[PDB]
């Protein structure tokens, strides 16, 4: 994410994370 | 401004270069090539 002009931060929800641990 | 959305009912507005990359998309090529190249196709299209 330093080529494309515009991106923006946010958080991306995996959903296999959490109830995988 | 708005692509091809005024002639099937209200103009929507939506950023040019996030419009060349639909159009990248219809022709079956993957939208990062133009937004990792944005600069390139813009200058090389000036020219054309
Ligand atoms: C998006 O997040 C990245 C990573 O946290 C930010 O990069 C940091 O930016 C600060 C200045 O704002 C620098 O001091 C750090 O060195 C940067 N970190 C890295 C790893 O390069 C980036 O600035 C954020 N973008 C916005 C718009 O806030
Ligand atoms: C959008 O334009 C503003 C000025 O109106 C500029 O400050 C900003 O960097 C531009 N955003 C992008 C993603 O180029």
């Amino acid at each position: 994410c330093d080529v494309v002009i515009g991106i923006v931060n946010n958080t991306v929800y995996d959903p296999l994370q959490p109830e995988l641990d | 401004t708005s692509g091809w959305t005024f002639g099937a009912g209200p103009a929507l507005q939506i950023p040019f270069p996030m419009q060349m990359a639909y159009r990248f998309n219809g022709i079956g090529v993957t939208q990062n090539v133009l937004y990792e190249n944005q600069k390139l196709i813009a200058n090389q299209f000036n020219s054309a």
